[PDB]
């Protein structure tokens, strides 16, 4: 049904932040769940991902940095960001792998002193 | 209603990076690189393939089917699909009641929907499943390898006075002691060596009481390529479903529970249709294989005369791209629909309990796949929810893929557009 971002914000180099993404059950239930970002001249990029059992994986522009959680009671993605660094700055999105074909509104993450 | 580019931009920044790349000749051959290297993925690669998961998915259901259901399945008649006084006909390596064999031993009663399977369905069911059982414990090979075979050897046996289902007219084969028949079918040549043997009701160590006939089948040259196996399943589960036997199962106690205890076999109509659907969907994704194959993306793309490329006049190779990259979507999205068909975390009801109780089990003391033991009946035995559990971490592991298979495909639809 449904993909609903939140969490955004602006901040300092360093710093942290955490994203919530509601999904629909029908999106959520049963599938690998994940994290996207598009940043200013770009298009969007593939960030983590995390199986129906939890298990979690990265790319390499945020590994260690970002942990990704799913709360399957809930239907909830998170996005737990730190060390944070102005190249993060972008919109945010969450979205089932593969991919429903309509995105949410994202949320926007900018970092800068 | 968008008159003007520039408003248009505006509000959707990436149309204009998208627009700005596929003028761009080193961003249009980055993103062919990309295709490739995600094709390779995807045909390629086994353990890491959306695809190769799926199929093996569609096909294990399949099979894991069979081990459940068919100890409890009534079987028996002679040759003609007729009912029979008294003939035994046991099919080896099949998953019994205690028992590495399937015994078709009804009398009487006409084969047919909610009687005995036929002896010719019974047949087909197991040729097709020995078929499966060696090529699962073999290894299914890449999407591409569409050459590689398999031998498979089987038997079964015939006792009982009037039993015909081991004779000439059944088997091919002349002298029923000893005798041996050739024969070929096919774009691949199989070869099946059938062959015949008599045991007399005292000679030698013969257990049974009394006399019987065994036919061996040796078959070489069998096609293991995804289209092939998914062709074995359909008929497995096809045969099945149509000829609708009769079956009545043992419950357990502690044991999970079937219901309903009695039956047709046609009646478990959501699994089936669930299993059919995922043959079907497996299909249509590796039939991606060929556009894939057919629109290669390694040569690089440029101008031409040295001038500048020009993305309404030089990019006749878009349609190619655009259908490679649609294809590879397409595999992927099959992949995943394989899957959710299946996965029991969005069943509900007897399906739900059937998959997770039953089809998702193994009560072989894990033994690699295609083992049929005397413990195998009433379980799943084909690694159906560790192969859920792979086709999720490929999913996972192809996140960027994905990205890069919708921006190659965007690039290429652009280009097409312009060059309307
Ligand atoms: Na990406």
């Amino acid at each position: 049904v449904q993909l609903q971002e939140s969490g955004g914000g602006l901040v300092q180099p360093g710093g942290s932040l955490r994203l919530s993404c509601a999904a629909s059950g029908s999106i959520f239930s049963g599938n690998v769940m994940g994290w996207y970002r598009q940043a200013p001249g770009k298009l969007r990029e593939w960030v983590a991902a995390i199986t129906p059992q939890g298990v979690p994986n990265y790319a390499d522009s945020v590994k260690g940095r970002f942990t990704i959680s799913r709360d399957n009671a809930k239907n909830m993605l998170y996005l737990q960001m730190s060390s944070l660094k102005p190249e993060d700055t972008a919109l945010y999105y969450c979205n089932r792998l593969p991919n429903y074909r309509s995105w949410g509104q994202g949320t926007q993450v900018t970092v800068s002193s | 209603n968008y008159e003007n580019l520039s408003k248009l931009l505006t509000r959707y920044s990436t149309l204009n990076t998208l627009i700005k790349l596929s003028a761009d000749p080193s961003a249009i051959n980055a993103a062919r690189e990309n295709l490739g290297a995600s094709a390779k993925n995807l045909i390629g690669d086994t353990k890491n393939s959306p695809a190769y998961q799926a199929v093996l998915l569609a096909i294990n259901a399949a099979v894991g089917f069979w081990n459940v259901l068919g100890y409890a399945t009534q079987c028996g008649g002679n040759a003609n699909g007729q009912e029979s006084t008294s003939s035994t006909t046991i099919f080896n390596n099949e998953p019994g009641y205690r028992s590495t064999s399937i015994t078709c031993s009804l009398n009487r009663y006409k084969p047919g929907y909610y009687g005995p399977m036929s002896i010719e369905n019974f047949k087909k069911l197991n040729e097709a499943y020995q078929i499966l059982q060696t090529a699962l414990n073999k290894g299914l090979p890449a999407l591409k390898e569409n050459n590689g075979t398999v031998s498979v050897t089987y038997t079964y046996t015939c006792s009982g006075e009037g039993n015909d289902n081991c004779s000439k007219k059944a088997t091919g084969v002349s002298d029923q002691n000893g005798g041996t028949k050739t024969k070929t079918q096919t774009g691949k040549t199989v070869t099946t060596t059938i062959s015949s043997k008599v045991v007399d009701s005292q000679a030698k160590g013969n257990t049974t009481r009394v006399s019987y006939t065994e036919i061996t089948n040796k078959l070489d040259g069998v096609p293991d390529s995804a289209q092939a196996l998914l062709a074995q399943a359909s008929t497995l589960i096809n045969t099945i479903n149509t000829a609708c036997p009769y079956f009545s199962v043992t419950n357990k106690s502690g044991g999970p529970q079937m219901e309903p205890t009695r039956g047709k076999l046609c009646g478990f109509t959501e699994e089936i249709s669930a299993i059919q659907k995922m043959i079907t969907d497996a299909q249509e994704l590796v039939n991606q294989t060929s556009v894939i194959n057919e629109h290669e993306q390694s040569t690089p793309v440029g101008g031409n005369n040295g001038k500048p490329f020009n993305p309404f006049t030089d990019a006749s190779f878009a349609q190619g791209m655009l259908a490679n990259a649609s294809a590879q979507a397409k595999m992927l999205n099959l992949a995943h629909q394989v899957g959710q068909t299946i996965n029991p975390d969005n069943l509900t009801g007897t399906f739900k309990n059937f998959v997770t109780g039953f089809l998702a089990t193994c009560n072989n003391k894990g033994s690699p796949p295609g083992t049929v033991t005397t413990q195998t009946f009433a379980s799943g035995c084909a690694y159906v929810e560790q192969t859920i559990t792979n086709l999720n971490n490929s999913i996972a592991h192809f996140g960027t893929q994905e990205q890069q298979i919708q921006q190659a495909e965007n690039i290429a639809d652009t280009l097409v557009n312009f060059g309307s």
